[PDB]
């Protein structure tokens, strides 16, 4: 064989394949799109509105027992209409197998809560909207859970600066810790590392 | 393979269950441990005499940095800025021009000792070993601007311990 | 050292100082670069 | 005996006391508790020097910024100095409490704990060995020993 | 059905703005006891006033669902200074006490610096 | 002049002011507002102290890294004085004692010192120099404190002409000794006063104003060779006042008349201690001392400091002497 | 080498030295100015001019892969020397 190169698994490729038709026609209401990855993974790409359908049958089905929600974030691509796009990567013991759940969502449209699917989901969704500003409806307590109280802003957004806006510093008249505009003794520097010569021709989007 | 931590059922026999009663009312498992613990009264103590013995370090030590000299005295930094541009911390500032002579060499190199992680990835960037992680890791400063270090501080780092960091080169080069 | 001693070279140090932090031998960072923006300087004589 | 004799000895007895019972309050945040811990263990045994393994904030002489120190909890942390009895101490580890560290251009970390309390001694490393915090600790010792008050107090 | 736009809590700013008089109620009550719990330097009116004026500078919204993000986000706020996980650094951060004004006319800026 | 130090930045901890300034005595009470003040900015600030370096640590935070420099002085060594201020661009001199010591009386610390920092600083080439006297400075005081004001005063004008005098009341802060002062005397039983406190009027003035005058005086070019009062926006009899400190505090107050004389032998008494001392007879003079008037002199409105009322800060200076509203004293109005 | 200015300062092998009249002169009042006594720029001046026979010849700083990357000379130039990029050693080639 070769040494350096990943071997492929033909048959974890065409399980997979498999289940996504078998969960795109159970639920044509919400699955938009479903793609297998070169190493194995399952993405099944949603309509927000499917959320707790999707999440409910993929847990509950007898033939899925997708009962353990591994992860739940989100990614900020400023481009798109909808910046935000949730995941959901789901686990199931029974079938020895991994499904990853995607849909989408902007700064202003709220998505509906999946606690009451996956407990796990409780402080997954916290981090999402404190870093993100995602609004998720129905949360039991949804607020800040890893920034500082009072923080402006979400910092995970990819119009975010990386030192953000403001600066602790102790002040002696005040007798208090204050916050002050960032100013840095050294500016970060941005590196353009990028090589102007096309790495994979595989992916070569079309002009 | 799987095997159970905490599944046995105890025998509920007359010679079991006085066993058992003996265990709470004589206190034995707890004499049990006063025994282990009277053991390593009598064990010799790990302790070393520190600063009189020190704790054994390897050729591959990460310490503190240092910029080093080939054997004419010229130094080997040619201000390639490969250590700048791998250091994860952005913890080095270079600049260069062409000195009097006409060589490639550097005006400024800075490392905030403060913000560097001891990774050590300068010295593997590095195509002249010219910065390395040296062998002294006993350099703590009373005030955060001895941290910041320049050139000039940096080539004395490599004056003082040429004579270590070049041993400690010697033996483990070859797994590099 | 006395059995390997190391590789001589006429730049080692040849006296080895301990730590000299809070000493008036201690190290004081500064700028290693030249001055970079040259401003001009006016005439010494009057224009009239 | 001159007074300048008899200050200069009782500021030796208030010294020697002083850095000879040096118990710490360990400010353990991130990685570099791990390394203080490792400093108290059989190997180096920091109890050996007469500093105790965990003191209390109110019994204890020096403060010990072992770890990244960020926004949330400087707040905490400037509250944790106020309440400790004089004379103390703060000894930086590692170089998140130095000036940042890693994460100094982070938005949530401090750059530096010597913005939100005096820092007596910096310890480098990521993290410093247990036996270079082992050298902060008796170079704050021998700072602790340099020290003149009742000298300087009587030439006032 | 571009602005066929899912809601968050309100249908229209008739409903947004029930909701921002009730947010501004319970703020307005809650200053005296902020004033008295972190022991704040500042007096009642001072607070009130500040309060005041937060909402002044989102009042030009017109969108129910930025309105509902800002009450979202109101109600967040006072429940950290309720239940006092916020400190008297985090109350006092509304009041900027450290930093110098800053001039705000042009030829003030012009000497200071080159920000516009 | 080739160029000046140029500012550059935005005005904050790491932005460069352009001010380089030798702070004498800036481990008191007023000097640690002025570092602050000065670092706040971004200011080269060289700080000679005459104590342990133990305490001088609340002054390192208050600048960024290489921004506050400490030096070795000796108030009777111009030697010491040249190496602090030979590389400023403005001296400060904020020395000062409130008792006399074994070693420095009011005529050292008051005359000699800033004399000997002034001369120096004129030979280094200082531009400016700022000297804090006292606004009750008089040559025919009963105070040996305010005597020598008036002296000092007078020759720091001769030796350095170009020098901005500040002339501030008594000052009211967390680490002052007005208010602080009126605390502590509940510990003895009552308040004695001299006259019952009346025929006294004072005018206090707060410490971040005192400060932000001196900070806004060195970037005055209008300043220079000028003598300011700094001063309070309202005056008080020193019955009401100390009533107005208890009311704070919250503890009883019990006002009884003592005559000047007894007021002196029980301050002679406090002045055996090797300590600083709680109260001197030189103190007790400054304390029943009336604030004068001078309207001749500029004052903080000149400089563009409004003045803060005692009012809306003595919680913060009293809460700390509270035990486990308050009706504001009387003031004076201007005829 | 270290040569100092009119004001008691030495100058660093980079040419850095303050002006007389700059105010951060005052940072090594009562502490040193580290500087490096070895300039490289003299030390490698001190090395004779290797003489080797052939148009082109290699450095790789000795010390085989201790030293730099290995490079190759030309000396066809006989009014100069070879000199390596890395090192700063120099060579020239025998009588033609
Ligand atoms: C210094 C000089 C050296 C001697 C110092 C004294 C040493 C005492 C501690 C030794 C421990 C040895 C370990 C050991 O044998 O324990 C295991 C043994 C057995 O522990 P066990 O629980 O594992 O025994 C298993 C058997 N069954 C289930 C029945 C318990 O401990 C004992 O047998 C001690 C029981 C007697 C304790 C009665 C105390 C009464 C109080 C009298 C005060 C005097
Ligand atoms: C009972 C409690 C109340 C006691 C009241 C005071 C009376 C007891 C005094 C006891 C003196 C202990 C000092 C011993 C110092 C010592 O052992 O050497 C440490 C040190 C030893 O060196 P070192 O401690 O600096 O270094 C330690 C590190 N190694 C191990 C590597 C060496 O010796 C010194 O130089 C310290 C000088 C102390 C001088 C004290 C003089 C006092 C004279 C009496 C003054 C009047 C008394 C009132
Ligand atoms: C004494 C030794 C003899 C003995 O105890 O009998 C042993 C006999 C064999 O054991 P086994 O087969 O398990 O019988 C019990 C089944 N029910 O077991 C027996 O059958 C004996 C009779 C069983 C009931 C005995 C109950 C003993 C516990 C009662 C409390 C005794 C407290 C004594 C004081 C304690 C303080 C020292
Ligand atoms: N505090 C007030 O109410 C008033 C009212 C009007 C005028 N003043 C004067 O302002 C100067 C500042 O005094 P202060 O800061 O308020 O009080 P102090 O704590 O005493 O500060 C004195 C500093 O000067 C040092 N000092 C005193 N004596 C000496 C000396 N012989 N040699 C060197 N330094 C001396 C002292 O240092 P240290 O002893 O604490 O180490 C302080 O730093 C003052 O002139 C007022 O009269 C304030
Ligand atoms: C009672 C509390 C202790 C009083 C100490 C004292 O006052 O001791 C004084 C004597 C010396 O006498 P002096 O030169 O007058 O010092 C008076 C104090 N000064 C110099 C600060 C003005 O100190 C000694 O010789 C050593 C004391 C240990
Ligand atoms: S050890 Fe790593 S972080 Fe430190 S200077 Fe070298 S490359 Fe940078
Ligand atoms: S130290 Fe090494 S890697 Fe860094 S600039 Fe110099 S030659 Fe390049
Ligand atoms: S300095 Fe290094 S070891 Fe210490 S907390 Fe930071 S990253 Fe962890
Ligand atoms: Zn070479």
């Amino acid at each position: 064989t070769r040494p350096t190169v990943r071997p492929r698994n033909d048959v974890a490729h065409k399980q997979l394949s498999a289940f996504g038709e078998y969960v795109a026609e159970i639920l044509p209401k919400y699955v938009q799109q479903v793609q297998v990855s070169c190493f194995n993974e399952l993405e099944i790409c949603i309509h927000p509105d499917g959320v707790i359908p999707v999440l409910t049958f993929l847990r509950d089905h007898s033939n899925a027992q997708f009962k353990s929600l591994a992860d739940l974030t989100a990614v900020d691509i400023p481009t798109r209409q909808n910046r935000f796009e949730i995941v959901y990567n789901l686990l199931s013991l029974r079938f020895n197998s991994r499904i990853r759940v995607k849909t989408y969502t902007d700064e202003l449209t709220p998505i509906e809560s999946s606690v009451p699917v996956y407990k796990a989901a409780n402080w997954y969704e916290r981090e999402i909207w404190d870093m993100f500003g995602v609004f998720f409806a129905n949360h039991p307590d949804l607020r800040r859970i890893l920034t500082d109280y009072g923080f402006e802003g979400h910092p995970f957004r990819k119009d975010f600066p990386l030192s953000g806006y403001v600066e602790l510093r102790y002040d002696d008249e005040v007798k208090r810790v204050v916050a002050e505009p960032v100013e840095l003794a050294q500016e970060f520097r941005k590196f353009d590392l990028n090589s102007p010569w096309e790495a994979f021709p595989a992916y070569r989007q079309p002009p | 393979t799987y095997k159970y931590v905490n599944l046995r059922e105890p025998s509920m026999d007359m010679k079991s269950v006085t066993d058992r009663a003996a265990q709470t009312l004589l206190w034995t498992e707890l004499i049990r441990g006063l025994g282990m613990t009277l053991s390593y009264l009598f064990r010799e103590p790990a302790t070393i005499n520190y600063p009189f013995e020190k704790g054994p370090l390897s050729p591959r030590f990460r310490g503190e940095h240092a910029l080093r000299r080939y054997p004419s005295g010229e130094e080997r930094c040619i201000a390639c800025k490969l250590c700048e541009a791998v250091c994860p911390a952005q913890a080095i500032t270079i600049e260069a021009e062409p000195r009097a002579d006409g060589s490639r060499r550097t005006t400024r190199y800075d490392i905030d000792m403060t913000k560097c992680i001891y990774c050590g990835f300068c010295q593997e960037a590095c195509p002249v070993d010219a910065i390395v992680e040296g062998p002294n890791f006993e350099f703590s400063t009373e005030t955060h601007e001895e941290l910041l270090y320049n050139k000039e501080k940096l080539l004395n780092n490599g004056d003082k311990w040429e004579a270590e960091i070049a041993a400690n080169i010697q033996a483990d080069y070859l797994y590099r | 050292p006395t059995v390997k001693p190391p590789t001589a070279r006429k730049f080692i140090w040849t006296n080895h100082k301990f730590n000299l932090s809070g000493t008036p031998q201690q190290y004081v960072p500064y700028s290693t670069t030249r001055k970079k923006i040259q401003e001009w300087v006016p005439p010494s004589t009057p224009y009239k | 005996s001159r007074g300048e004799y008899v200050v200069a000895k009782l500021d030796d007895l208030i010294n020697w006391a002083r850095r000879s019972s040096l118990w710490p309050m360990t400010f353990g945040l991130a990685c570099c508790a791990v390394e203080m811990m490792h400093m108290a263990a059989p190997r180096y045994d920091m109890d050996r020097f007469g500093v105790v393994f965990r003191a209390s904030p109110r019994q204890s002489d020096v403060m010990i910024v072992a770890g990244t120190l960020t926004n949330k909890m400087a707040p905490a942390l400037r509250k944790v100095y106020d309440q400790m009895p004089e004379p103390r101490y703060v000894v930086s580890m590692g170089s998140c409490a130095n000036g940042g560290g890693y994460y100094h251009y982070s938005y949530s970390v401090v750059r530096g704990c010597d913005r939100i309390v005096p820092v007596d001694i910096y310890v480098p490393g990521c993290p410093p060995t247990a036996e270079a915090l082992l050298y902060g600790i008796l170079q704050l010792q021998k700072k602790i020993k340099r020290e003149k008050r009742l000298r300087i107090w009587y030439r006032r | 059905a571009s602005t066929s736009v899912k809601p968050i809590f309100s249908r229209d700013m008739n409903e947004a703005k029930r909701r921002v008089r009730e947010l501004y109620r319970a703020w307005y009550r809650e200053v005296p006891n902020t004033v008295h719990l972190f022991q704040l330097d500042i007096s009642v009116k001072q607070g009130r006033d500040k309060v005041r004026e937060m909402f002044k500078k989102n009042a030009h919204i017109t969108d129910p669902r930025v309105v509902d993000l800002l009450v979202i986000k109101g109600k967040m706020e006072l429940e950290e200074t309720i239940k006092v996980w916020k400190q008297r650094t985090h109350v006092m951060r509304f009041f900027h006490e450290t930093e110098a004004p800053r001039p705000k006319d042009f030829l003030s800026k012009f000497y200071v610096g080159h920000d516009p | 002049l080739h160029h000046a130090v140029i500012p550059h930045g935005k005005g904050g901890r790491s932005s460069v002011s352009g001010i380089v300034a030798t702070v004498f005595g800036a481990t008191g009470f007023l000097g640690r507002y002025v570092v602050n003040h000065l670092g706040r900015m971004g200011s080269q600030v060289i700080v000679p102290h005459r104590c342990e370096p133990y305490d001088t640590m609340h002054l390192r935070p208050m600048g960024d890294l290489g921004q506050i420099i400490f030096m070795d002085w000796n108030g009777r060594d111009k030697d010491s004085i040249r190496r602090a201020v030979e590389h400023s661009s403005v001296v400060i001199n904020l020395v000062g004692r409130e008792w006399e010591t074994q070693n420095f009386d009011f005529e050292d610390v008051f005359v000699k010192i800033p004399q000997a920092i002034a001369q120096v600083s004129k030979e280094a080439g200082v531009e400016k120099f700022i000297h804090i006297s006292h606004l009750n400075a008089d040559i025919k005081s009963s105070s040996k404190y305010l005597r020598s004001k008036a002296v000092g005063e007078k020759e720091v004008r001769e030796t350095f002409p170009e020098a901005t005098i500040i002339k501030p009341a008594e000052i009211f802060g967390r680490e002052d000794r007005f208010l602080n002062y009126f605390a502590n005397i509940r510990w003895f039983g009552g308040v004695p006063l001299i006259s019952l406190g009346k025929k006294t009027v004072k005018q206090p003035v707060y410490i971040v104003d005192v400060t932000k005058g001196i900070i806004n005086a060195i970037k005055d070019p209008d300043a220079r060779g000028k003598t300011f009062a700094f001063v309070g926006p309202s005056r008080y009899l020193l019955f009401d006042l100390v009533q107005y400190v208890f009311a704070v505090a919250h503890r009883p107050f019990l006002p009884y008349p003592l005559p000047h004389f007894a007021y002196r032998w029980i301050g002679r008494l406090f002045e055996i201690s090797p300590f600083e001392p709680w109260t001197t007879r030189d103190k007790v003079e400054r304390i029943h001392t009336t604030d004068k008037i001078l309207p001749h002199l500029p004052g903080l409105e000149d400089l563009g400091v409004e003045a803060t009322p005692l009012e809306l800060k003595a919680i913060e200076v009293l809460r700390r002497h509270r035990t486990y509203d308050v009706q504001p004293a009387k003031t004076i109005p201007t005829s | 080498g270290v040569r100092t200015s009119p004001t008691g300062e030495k100058v660093t092998h980079t040419g850095q030295v303050y002006d007389d009249g700059d105010y951060r002169k005052v940072r090594f009042v009562g502490r040193q100015k580290e500087v490096n006594e070895n300039f490289a720029i003299d030390l490698i001046a001190e090395q004779p001019v290797s003489q080797v026979g052939s148009r082109v010849i290699s450095c790789d700083g000795g010390g085989g892969a201790l030293g730099h990357p290995r490079v190759y000379i030309n000396l066809d130039k006989e009014t100069k020397t070879g000199t390596c990029g890395y090192c700063g050693l120099q060579f020239r080639q025998q009588h033609h």
